[PDB]
């Protein structure tokens, strides 16, 4: 897995940080700001469970 | 009697005509340069001349 | 067939009268341009000032120094000082043809700054949004216009090696009992043994590029 | 068959650009470094004006970042390495593939040495190529 | 069957270059000037991602604005110009380009032709459509904005008395440019099929893809007419002062009605072809034949004709249509439509699949599209299309459906093809990341406004209350579009990065069990697209070329019924 | 023109959809094809007038809908039917005259 | 080219239908969601498109009683069967783009309603598609 695990812990605290200021901002213009952290959070989280779903079943060998 | 292209191709009566709105003797569309001639010739009959060019250095 | 000048539609002279598109004649809206594009940056020196419309001058001054000078520039860049009669197709020298047509950029939109409230007037932009086109594209129009000139130039380049090397494509394609689809060519010179052509040096001329031009 | 050799014109490889003999060819890199920084220099320098609006300043200073890393990676010259992997059923490097059509049309190569069941099924009776191959 | 002499001094033809090693000037003057079918699909391609970049920066905007209930940087004007352009690019210059760019590309493989039958046309369908699409988009230029009547362009709304700005022009010229783009490639594709087939290439030979872009073809050369007419009588209107559609004319309905005679007949045209990718691409990774071939063909057949005849479902709620006609003639045309699902799993019933990309990607289409139509079923009931007309729910339906077509097979198309139309293969593992930020961005964006629509947001509403009760599920979807729009960044990498370092191909089929006849040829193909031709017998031909073993074993195993005629006596006698 | 028949070994079994007796090309199957899809509305109008009686309604035309959806739908389905069997014919004639099917 | 040219009355027959079917039940048939008369939009639009399938398949019918039986149109054909011309096709040609930018003139023209751009979008039109369908025949210079 590797990198998996590590994306999957570094998007967490990303989308938790993006949670904890939205709840802040709050309907201001910088509301949109949060999301998009939030938003780079869920990338990072789905990033990790795509290598995860690459490594579980390889296509491609490194040759 | 009538009048023929001298371009013309000519062909079989029996078999119609060379071409009509419905059909043809080719699958796409026929060439320009007339289909009873067969390509390609040779350079010297085509009447290219090609240049000798030489400039200063 | 045309009026060009309705003098009796403007009236005579009034320092205290002006019109809204009172534009110069075209080929001096360059210069009516420059003055529209070029910043208010003024200098105050103590009791002196140099106004804003200097830098205008010097610009306008250069670009026209430029062109006097282009020959000098050239053979000190190409290093070619030979002595010559034979003409170049613009395709063969592609950074003169490059700089020729950002150059013909650069007073294309100066001239259309120079006319930019008709412009507004007529096809309804911001009056704000043309004269900061004509700031930025007289910076970025010229390096776009340099690019694709250059890769055209090569381009047509190229595509004459091609027929040299190949001959020209009659159009035809002919299929062969294996399925194959092969164009027929027609060599402008000699031929190998396998029917390749014996590639033709390019001479510096127009080399034909369809069986009409030839004649058929 | 037969192929010219190429031939540099001032630093410009006829292979590259095929007219270098003929004029110009290819003013140099860092004259294109010059005449980007240059420029980008009047683009900061429009900055300093009398207009009141930032909708001109967020233009300027996109296509300032825009410049600027197009610049960079002129002056750096980023390259990769081709991806050394094997998908599906693709073959490592330097496999010859064999002509299909061929070798169906003839029933040799990969159609060779099939079963009598096998030619009859494409309409093949075995007599006429037994004959000929696999005799 | 005859048999050639094994003649001597063969060697195979001589592989073309794949992409990635282009010398400066090779395609600046060949672009401009080319009539090659396969270089103008791939100027589509790259043409309508580069729409549909633009159209989903469009709909980010709106996303954004709609995260919270007051008016944070965007007017009512701009949200309405938004969501028109966004409708617009979306549907006419990523949706129907694509769908020639991909036929432009792969129908001459298909079905064994050099070239398309009027190469210059095809160029000029291209540059028509660019020129339209530039047309479209220059009406942000001007100072009052783009168009925002929507993509529908409802009268009295549309008529200059109403939409006075020139963008309101701009958007009608630009979707005639389109059309007159799509008419020219329906023209070429059409008579392509009818009159440069390979020997043996009959037309029940023809893979499905080929069906397909048959009978749109015929679509399109129905519609798009009818909707230049229309808009050139809205601009005649508008321009000139005419009366046609004014609203004491009837000209509201009468707009409504020619509108939609064009509009529905045109996403199926979007639908069609993509289910015709999706049925090339489920075989070749089953290693299974495409079930029900025919039947296939008679539904594809059947949705062409049904779909001239239910367009008013989008005017149930303006009390003016009859109402059981358009419902039952909607019912019915679910039933074709549905059976291709059915054909799908028969494809796939105890097969042996390997889950390369473009499987994912076709699963996935079928995962999303189902739901899709499932919703539209709904719609087709008048007395829930009271409720869910002009709802968000309606947003959720189309979204899903538009982009389990139009997005999700378009981009199995191109990881399939990918390696036909460069010579080289993508990046699986960029390809799942691919997948899976689209999918959970795309189920995290628009299934929770089924229950908003349900609930009573109208579509097209720049601003809400926070009385309303709508804001916690804006700002869910809002979460998951930005995360759906981060999506196309692996996407876009990948594709610049394998297209000039990729993983090199060295098979005539990378995936190995191609079917049709483009697994034939080279990776990438030649000028004149083939150096030789095998013989055609089943609709699957390069199958049949690559693994001759199976060829007997397939022609047994092809039917479900006890049929016995392989000991039947010899027919005929001799000459071929 | 080209024969009728055409030479199969014992033991090669073909895909002949585009064969000279197969009914996709003889016209008839077509529009039979035809007549079938549209007998389906005569089924929804009949539906139609019989589901807008049970509510109470339509009563002065209902009878008068149902009668023309169930002859719309049967002589659709009838004659589109006719259709497809003599566009069928030929192959059936084959299917006896050899032992092949496919 | 016999089932491309058959199944085009498949379409025919059902369009046809469903425009009578469609008129009669506009103008007969009341329900309280909408106005009973003849629905002339969809009427017409119908007609004129049983019309074009109409007219496709009568002209491919018509085309098909007098062609040959061709290689692409037969169960068994050898591939050598289409050796010979296949027909000729434009290599390439720098007019398309030309008409495109002709028609983008001339609409930006419409646009704005400048009656000068019009005029000068329908010149360049008719002379870019009068040098498309004379570029493969232009003669030979003569000096
Ligand atoms: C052009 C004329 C032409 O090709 O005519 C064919 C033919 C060539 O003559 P010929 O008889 O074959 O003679 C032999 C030649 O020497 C044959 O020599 P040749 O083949 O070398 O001649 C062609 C040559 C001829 O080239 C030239 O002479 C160049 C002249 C064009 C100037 C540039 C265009 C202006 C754009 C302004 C935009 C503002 O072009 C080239 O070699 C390369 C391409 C040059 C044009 C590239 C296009 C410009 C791209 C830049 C666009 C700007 C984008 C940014 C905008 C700003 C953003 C804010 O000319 C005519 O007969 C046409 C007459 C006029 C009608
Ligand atoms: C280090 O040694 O530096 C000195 C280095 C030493 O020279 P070198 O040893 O001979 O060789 C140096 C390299 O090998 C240089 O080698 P290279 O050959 O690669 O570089 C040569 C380059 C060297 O020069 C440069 O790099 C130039 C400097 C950079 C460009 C600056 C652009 C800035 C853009 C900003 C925009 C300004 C205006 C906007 C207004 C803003 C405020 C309102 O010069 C050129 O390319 C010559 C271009 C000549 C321009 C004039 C062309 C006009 C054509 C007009 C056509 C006429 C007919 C039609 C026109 C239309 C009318 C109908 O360069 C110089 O001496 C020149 C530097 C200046
Ligand atoms: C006239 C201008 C000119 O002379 O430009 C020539 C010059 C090409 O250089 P060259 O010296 O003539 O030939 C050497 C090239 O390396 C030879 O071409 P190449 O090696 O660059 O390969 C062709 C090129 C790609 O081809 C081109 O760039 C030219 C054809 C497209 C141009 C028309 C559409 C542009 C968008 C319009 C939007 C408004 O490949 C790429 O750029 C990499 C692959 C595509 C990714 C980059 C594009 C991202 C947006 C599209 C996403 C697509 C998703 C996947 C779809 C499946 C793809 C198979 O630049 C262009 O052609 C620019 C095209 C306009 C942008
Ligand atoms: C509205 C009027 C539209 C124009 C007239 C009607 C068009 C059809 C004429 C008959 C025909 O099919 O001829 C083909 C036939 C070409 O035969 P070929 O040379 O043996 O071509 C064999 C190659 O394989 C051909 O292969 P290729 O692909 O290399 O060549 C493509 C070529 C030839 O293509 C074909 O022959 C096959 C396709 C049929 C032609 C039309 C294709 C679709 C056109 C574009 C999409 C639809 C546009 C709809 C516009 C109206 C919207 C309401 O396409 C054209 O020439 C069509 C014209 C382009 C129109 C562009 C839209 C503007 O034409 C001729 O040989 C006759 C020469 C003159 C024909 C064009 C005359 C145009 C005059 C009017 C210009 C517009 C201004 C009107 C102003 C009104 C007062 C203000
Ligand atoms: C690619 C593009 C599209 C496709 C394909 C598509 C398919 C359908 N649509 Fe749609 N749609 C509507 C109904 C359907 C139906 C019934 C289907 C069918 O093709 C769905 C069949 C597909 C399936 C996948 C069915 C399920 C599959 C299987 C295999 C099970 C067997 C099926 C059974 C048993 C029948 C289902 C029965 C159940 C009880 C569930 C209606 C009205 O009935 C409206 C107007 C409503 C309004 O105005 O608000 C509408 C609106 C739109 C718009 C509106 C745009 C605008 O702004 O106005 C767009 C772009 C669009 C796209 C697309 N739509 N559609
Ligand atoms: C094939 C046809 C279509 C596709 C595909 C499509 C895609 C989307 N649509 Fe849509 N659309 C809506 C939302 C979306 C979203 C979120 C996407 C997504 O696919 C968009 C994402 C796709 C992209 C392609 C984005 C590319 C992203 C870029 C370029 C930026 C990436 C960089 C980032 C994020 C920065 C990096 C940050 C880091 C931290 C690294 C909504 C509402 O949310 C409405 C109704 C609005 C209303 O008020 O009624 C709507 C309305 C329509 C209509 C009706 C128009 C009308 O009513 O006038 C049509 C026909 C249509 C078609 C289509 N639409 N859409
Ligand atoms: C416009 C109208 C569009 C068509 C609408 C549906 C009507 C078509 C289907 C039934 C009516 C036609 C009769 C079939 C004629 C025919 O081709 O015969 C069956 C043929 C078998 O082939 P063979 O064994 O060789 O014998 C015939 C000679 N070829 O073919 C087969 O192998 C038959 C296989 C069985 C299933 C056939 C079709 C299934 C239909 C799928 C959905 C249709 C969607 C319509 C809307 C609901
Ligand atoms: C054959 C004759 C065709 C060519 C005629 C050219 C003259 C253009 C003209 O007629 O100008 C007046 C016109 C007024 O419009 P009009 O067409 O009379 O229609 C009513 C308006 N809806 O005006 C217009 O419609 C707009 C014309 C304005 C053109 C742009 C002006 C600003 C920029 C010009 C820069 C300088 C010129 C550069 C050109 C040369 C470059 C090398
Ligand atoms: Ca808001
Ligand atoms: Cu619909």
């Amino acid at each position: 897995m590797g990198k998996s695990f590590a994306l999957l812990v570094l998007g967490a605290i990303i989308l938790a940080g993006g949670v904890w200021y939205t709840i802040e901002v709050g309907y201001s213009v910088m509301a949109i700001v949060a999301a998009l952290i939030m938003a780079a959070g869920g990338g990072i989280i789905t990033w990790g469970l795509a290598v995860a779903a690459d490594v579980n079943s390889p296509t491609s060998h490194k040759i | 009697k009538h009048f023929v292209d001298p371009a013309w191709p000519e062909h079989n009566p029996a078999d119609g005509h060379v071409v009509t709105e419905l059909i043809s003797k080719v699958a796409g569309a026929s060439s320009p340069w007339g289909d009873d001639k067969e390509f390609p010739v040779s350079a010297e009959e085509t009447g290219y001349v090609h240049p000798y060019t030489r400039i200063n250095r | 067939v045309t009026t060009i000048n309705a003098i009796w539609n403007l009236g005579p002279y009034n320092p205290s009268q002006v019109s809204a598109g009172s534009q110069p004649d075209v080929y001096m809206l360059w210069t009516d341009g420059a003055a529209r594009v070029m910043p208010a940056w003024e200098l105050y020196l103590g009791n002196y000032t140099i106004p804003a419309v200097f830098w205008v001058a010097v610009m306008l001054g250069i670009l026209v120094v430029l062109l006097v000078t282009y020959p000098f520039i050239e053979r000190k860049f190409t290093g070619d000082d030979a002595h010559h009669n034979l003409l170049q197709r613009p395709r063969d020298v592609p950074v003169r043809t490059s700089l020729g047509v950002m150059a013909l950029v650069f007073y294309i939109l100066l001239t259309v700054s120079g006319g930019n409230d008709v412009y507004a007037m007529q096809f309804h932009v911001s009056l704000n949004a043309m004269t900061w086109i004509g700031r930025i594209g007289l910076i970025v129009g010229p390096a776009i216009a340099y690019f694709i000139t250059y890769r055209l130039c090569i381009g047509l380049q190229r595509s004459d090696r091609e027929v040299l090397e190949h001959g020209i494509e009659t159009g035809i394609i002919k299929q062969m009992p294996n399925g194959a689809f092969i164009e027929v060519h027609q060599p402008l010179g000699p031929v190998d043994d396998h029917g390749h052509p014996i590639p033709l040096p390019y001479a510096g001329a127009a080399v034909p590029k369809q069986m009409n031009q030839l004649g058929y | 068959s037969h192929t010219i050799e190429p031939e540099i014109y001032r630093g410009v490889s006829t292979l590259d650009e095929p007219s270098a003999a003929w004029g110009w060819h290819g003013l140099k890199r860092n004259t294109i470094q010059l005449a980007g920084w240059i420029s980008v220099l009047f683009m900061l320098g429009y900055n300093f004006g009398n207009h009141k609006g930032h909708v001109e300043t967020i233009w300027l200073l996109v296509i300032t970042a825009l410049l600027v890393i197009g610049l960079l990676i002129h002056l750096f010259e980023p390259k990769l390495s081709q991806v050394r992997t094997i998908t599906s059923r693709n073959k490592p490097v330097g496999h010859v593939e064999p002509d299909w059509t061929y070798d169906q049309a003839t029933l040799t190569g990969t159609w060779g040495n099939l079963t009598d069941s096998q030619l009859r099924s494409v309409n093949i009776e075995p007599s006429r190529v037994a004959h000929l191959r696999a005799a | 069957t005859a048999v050639a002499p094994r003649v001597d001094g063969h060697v195979a033809p001589q592989r073309p270059e794949p992409t990635g090693h282009a010398r400066k000037g090779s395609k600046a003057w060949l672009m401009m000037t080319t009539t090659d079918h396969k270089q103008l699909g791939i100027m589509y391609i790259i043409m309508s991602f580069s729409f549909f970049f633009l159209g989903g920066l469009m709909a980010l905007l709106i996303r954004a604005e709609l995260f919270t209930p007051g008016l944070q940087f965007l007017s009512n004007e701009q949200f309405n110009q938004l969501f028109t352009m966004h409708g617009t690019v979306m549907l006419l210059l990523y949706g129907t380009p694509i769908v020639w760019g991909f036929a432009n590309y792969v129908l001459p493989l298909q079905i064994g032709a050099p070239d398309v039958a009027f190469p210059r046309l095809n160029a000029f369908g291209f540059w028509i459509t660019t020129v339209g699409g530039v047309a479209m988009l220059t009406g942000f230029l001007t100072p009052g904005g783009a168009a925002d009547f929507g993509w529908t362009m409802y009268s009295p709304l549309s008529d200059a008395i109403h939409s006075p700005g020139l963008g309101s022009d701009m958007w009608i010229v630009g979707v005639g440019a389109t059309g007159i783009g799509s008419v020219a490639s329906a023209i070429n594709m059409l008579t392509t099929i009818l009159c440069l087939r390979a020997p043996g290439m009959t037309m029940f030979r023809m893979p499905i893809f080929t069906w397909n872009i048959f009978v749109v073809s015929v679509l399109a050369l129905l519609i798009f007419p009818l909707l230049l007419a229309a808009a050139l009588g809205v601009l005649y209107d508008r321009k000139l002062g005419g009366h046609l559609y004014d609203p004491a004319n009837g000209g509201s309905l009468l707009w409504q009605h020619l509108f939609w005679f064009f509009g529905h007949p045109e996403v199926y045209v979007l639908a069609l072809p993509f289910f015709g990718i999706v049925s090339e691409i489920i075989p070749v990774f089953s290693r299974k034949p495409m079930f029900g071939y025919v039947g296939l063909i008679f539904a594809t057949l059947s949705i062409g004709a049904l779909s001239m005849a239910v367009w008013a479902h989008h005017m149930f709620v303006t009390g003016a249509v009859l109402l059981p006609f358009f419902s039952f003639m909607t019912f019915l045309i679910s039933v074709p439509t549905g059976v291709k699902f059915f054909n799908w799993v028969g494809t796939m019933w105890k097969g042996h699949i390997t889950w390369e990309t473009p499987m994912i990607w076709s699963v996935g289409f079928m995962a999303t599209f189902l739901f899709g139509g499932l919703t539209g079923i709904m719609l087709a009931s008048p007395p829930l299309d009271f409720h869910l007309a002009d709802s968000y729910f309606l947003i959720a339906h189309f979204h899903y459906t538009l982009f389990g077509t139009v997005v999700f097979a378009s981009c199995a198309g191109v990881y399939f093809w990918f390696p036909k139309m460069t010579g080289r293969m993508m990046d699986e593992r960029l390809g799942k990341i691919h997948f899976w930020l689209t999918f959970v961005g795309f189920h995290g964006t628009f299934l929770i406004q089924h229950w908003v629509g349900n609930m009573g947001m109208p579509r097209r509403y720049a601003d809400y209350l926070d009385s309303d009760g709508f804001t916690i599920y804006n700002q869910i979807s809002t979460v998951f579009s930005f995360l759906l729009g981060l999506s196309v960044i692996p996407f876009i990498w990948n594709v610049f990065k394998s297209w000039r370092y990729g993983e090199l191909v060295t098979v005539d089929d990378p995936w190995g069990y191609g079917n049709s006849l483009e697994w034939a040829t080279s990776c990438p193909p030649p000028r004149h697209n083939f150096a030789s031709l095998p013989r055609i017998r089943s609709e699957r031909p390069a199958f049949e070329l690559h693994y001759p073993h199976m060829i007997e074993r397939m022609r047994a195993e092809a039917h479900t019924g006890h049929h016995d005629d392989i000991n039947a006596p010899e027919l005929g006698t001799a000459p071929a | 023109p080209a024969p009728e028949r055409m030479h199969y070994i014992k033991g090669y079994v073909p895909v002949a959809y585009s064969s000279p007796h197969s009914s996709l090309e003889r016209s008839a199957t077509w529009l039979g094809m035809g007549f079938l899809l549209t007998a389906l509305a005569g089924v929804g109008a009949v539906l139609f007038a019989v589901g807008a009686n049970s509510v109470g309604q339509q009563q002065e035309h209902w009878v008068l809908y149902s009668i023309i959806g169930v002859v719309f739908a049967v002589v659709c389905t009838v004659l589109g039917t006719v259709l497809i069997i003599k566009g069928r014919a030929p192959y059936n004639r084959y299917v006896k005259e050899t032992g092949r099917t496919q | 080219m016999k089932s491309s040219a058959k199944l085009m009355y498949g379409p025919t027959v059902f369009m046809a239908a469903m425009a009578v079917i469609y008129i009669f039940a506009t103008m007969h048939v009341s329900d309280g969601g909408s106005v009973k008369g003849v629905e002339w939009v969809g009427s017409v639009a119908l007609v004129l498109s049983a019309g074009l399938t109409l007219m496709l398949g009568v002209y491919l019918h018509f085309t098909e009683v007098r062609v040959d039986v061709l290689p692409e149109d037969w169960e068994e054909a050898e591939v050598a069967d289409k050796a010979g011309t296949l027909g000729f096709f434009s290599p390439s040609s720098i007019w398309p783009a030309a008409m495109s930018g002709a028609v983008g003139f001339l609409a930006f023209g419409v646009v704005y309603f400048h009656y000068w751009m019009i005029a000068v979008g329908l010149m360049l039109l008719i002379f870019t598609i009068t040098k498309l369908n004379l570029q493969y025949g232009v003669p030979k210079e003569k000096h």
